[PDB]
């Protein structure tokens, strides 16, 4: 009879609210599970499911949303993370009580299970409400920007917040990508851009390359301790794009510091560090080769125009040394050096 | 650099544990199965093996509710006949069922969720089919919860 | 009139139980393994599964002595390295051993009696024989207790 | 070093005595097991084994034997059974502490294990001391004799005492056979003998047979509730020997009550009960046949020396009736009846 079904629901609604109140200690698991079992058994899973969504939504909007909104300007991440752990804790016990519905009904009606429904209501009503959405985005981005400038920030609050955005993606990163990754990569591209303008403006090519490796490493260690492992590749590409790709021809041709200069003074290591950095990006090694072809050809025509042969053997040996010790015997570099030698040795 | 396995061991260990139960020794739980007609029963058993067997038990004693450390708590599902046959499975991987009670046994597996011992009834019943008794059979399959024979219902 | 069995179940159940341990949840025992060099270790675990595994444990917690209901009692056998590798066996039917510690591991199996996991070392060592290192090997077999390789000692 | 071995033994001796004193509550299992393990590990299992036998023997002779001897005339079986349960209880814990010796040393030296040694010392020093041996034999036999005479006795004290004699046989019945079964069967054969003299002296053959079945059943129910199942066959054979075998020709030829008389008045059931009883013993059915041949042949010659044919058909039909309804269509009886008919039908 339907009126006792209402009594079952009253027992479950009261119980759920006591769990949301963290007063699960003193609730008989068996009676709540058995009653929920009986409701679903008589095909009232639809009534039970609607009730669950209502009570959970009611709880997260009237209490949790307000608590989070009140901490916006005073320890925001601690309270939001606190609300997330309290939500997960309550939902586990709640998912246990409705286990029978979770195995028969949600399977039949292509609907999200109790735990995922709890994540969706939390994601949509809390994490992505709006004022909260914007404040969490500003905070996390503000922290990464302070740390990059030399400040010390709470990496754990970021790890807990990013992990939350990942889970709310429902075995996906949609929430994390839209809310965090996209703006993070945007503001990072701009930070690395102004950083490159300054570094290009003062430092030598060698120092610029060392600072690019240092920035790459700094962002990877940041991903390992704060962000999601899946963000490692996108951030490095942005670092690679803004500091290298967009200044490729500028770096190799840097006046009194570039590639040709390193070639002139036999700075073997500096050329190797340049190779290591430019091999990361497309057309990086192509630029290095075009620069090298111009220098090697210019050197060769001036050399061909006992001392002459030792000069040519030292130039060949010098560039073979450069190829093995610095260019990792690169297929592209071996073909270029050979092709250049085949041009000036054939000219006269 | 090595790494070994002993397939005979989960079985053997499981025997030793049954024997530990049947001596009504080392148990951490006691169940007062109580249902309308039948008189209340007390079953001494190990919490940890019950959880191994059923998820409804894993969660019962779990981080969940007031069954956190009870030592003694009721169950009001079916006749303790089936909770016995069931525990027999939970400690031996085997269950002796009857041409009659298999309804109550299966509904048992269903309620505390033992999908192994439920699918073994799923295939138990296919054997002695009756076009006479087929009616009530399909009634079970739709009532039961899992429309798993309701389709296979010819 | 029926009777079923599920061979996949002792294994599966045993997994669920490991997981129940590794959550340091539902445990009835805690072991403070303490030996001369190494610092004392605490291992939360289930009494009932330990007894399933070893007879020295079956009797430890048994009708025997003051280990009747302790919740916490010491062991002063070997480095808790081996009590870990051992408990890993007692909950998984498998034991990852090393080309070095297998002496200490085996002497472990020997002391609390796990004749399965001892005979697996009996046959572990036959592999990488040394006529150089054979001497100490036979020294173990006679010292050990079980002259089980002492004969097979070529 | 040997002096610490003496300290290990002192710890074990004190512990064992505390267990014998039932003060096992407060003994650290691990330390006693580990120390015993270390003693055996350094090949002192021989020293440990001798000590165990000494302490156990010392305990059962100076305390247990005296306690049992003091209860000889006042509730003997209760105290003896009490000493046996206390012995088994102590020895379990004692066998657990010396488990390592039990798996390596006793295996190497072909000696009885801790538990069996405990049984042997108990069997030889207590159950079979002498005054105790004789008093337990008299008591159990005195009880069976009172019960057979109509008295009500404690069957449980007998079951516990007989089970003990079985276990002390060390997975054999030697102790139970020598100490109990042999004298029991002796005194029973004499009781059934005087019982047969009286029953033969008053009662009819039918009543005698019913009382033999009743005695057989009474002794079987006694074996099921008091004795060992392996004693069922020997006691029935004694009952069968004294009441049936030794009086076979007497019973069938009992004047005005025997087989020929039952044959004369067509007491079908009485002949069937006689068959059921005599088929138990060798030559039983042979005696029944010799008696029947004498009667059937005597009847047939007097019949052969419309009414004559109906008389012969009723005699043939009567004995075919006797064969199917009473003699279970016995191969021996069918051949005898046929052979007898083949004798008197061929005579003239």
């Amino acid at each position: 009879d339907e009126k006792y079904v209402n009594s079952i629901w009253d027992l479950l609604k009261n119980a759920i609210q006591e769990i949301q109140r963290k007063n699960n200690s003193g609730l008989s698991f068996e009676e709540l599970y058995r009653n929920a079992y009986t409701m679903v058994l008589h095909k009232h899973g639809e009534k039970l499911y609607t009730g669950l969504r209502e009570v959970v939504t009611e709880h997260l909007i009237n209490k949790v949303r307000e608590d989070v909104l009140n901490s916006l300007n005073n320890n925001f991440l601690q309270t939001l993370n606190q609300a997330w752990n309290d939500h997960q804790t309550a939902m586990v016990m709640i998912r246990d009580i409705l286990m029978y519905m979770d195995r028969v009904y949600v399977q039949q009606n292509n609907v999200e299970n109790v735990y995922n429904l709890g994540l969706i209501i939390f994601r949509d009503q809390v994490v992505r409400y709006g004022c909260i959405r914007d404040h969490l985005r500003q905070t996390l981005l503000d922290m990464i920007a302070r740390e990059r400038k030399g400040e010390v920030v709470d990496r754990g609050a970021i790890r807990n917040a990013c992990q939350m955005l990942m889970i709310l993606g429902l075995e996906g990163r949609s929430v994390y990508e839209e809310d965090f990754e996209a703006p993070f990569l945007e503001m990072s591209a701009e930070f690395f851009q102004m950083e490159s303008q300054k570094f290009l403006a003062e430092n030598s090519a060698s120092v610029y390359i060392k600072k690019v490796e240092a920035r790459i490493n700094e962002e990877i260690e940041r991903v390992m301790h704060c962000l999601d492992k899946s963000t490692e590749e996108p951030i490095v590409k942005v670092v690679e794009r803004e500091l290298i790709s967009k200044h490729m021809k500028t770096i190799v041709e840097m006046e009194n510091s570039g590639l040709v200069h390193m070639l002139k003074n036999g700075k073997t290591e500096d050329l190797g560090c340049m190779y290591k950095l430019f091999s990361r990006v497309p057309n990086g090694l192509k630029t290095m080769c075009e620069c090298m072809s111009s220098y090697l050809r210019e050197q060769g025509k001036a050399l061909v125009s006992v001392d002459y042969r030792q000069g040519l053997d030292d130039l060949k040996s010098r560039f073979d040394r450069f190829l093995l010790e610095s260019f990792n015997n690169d297929r592209l570099f071996k073909q270029t050096i050979a092709g250049d030698f085949e041009y000036f040795l054939n000219l006269n | 650099t090595f790494s070994y396995t002993l397939e005979d061991h989960t079985k053997q260990a499981f025997g030793i544990m049954n024997e530990l139960r049947l001596s009504q020794q080392l148990c951490d739980v006691t169940l007062q199965v109580k249902y309308q007609d039948a008189p209340a029963a007390q079953f001494m058993a190990h919490k940890v093996v019950l959880a191994s067997s059923s998820p409804v038990f894993k969660a019962m004693f779990t981080n969940g509710l007031r069954e956190q450390g009870m030592e003694v708590v009721s169950i009001e599902g079916i006749h303790p006949k089936v909770m016995e046959r069931l525990i027999e499975f939970a400690y031996t991987a085997s269950i002796s069922m009857g041409e009659k009670c298999v309804l109550h046994v299966m509904n048992g597996a269903v309620m505390y969720q033992i999908d192994s011992v439920v699918r073994a009834c799923s295939d138990f019943l296919v054997q002695q089919l009756d076009p006479s008794n087929a009616i009530g059979i399909a009634n079970f399959a739709e009532q039961i919860g899992c429309v798993e024979l309701h389709q296979r219902a010819r």
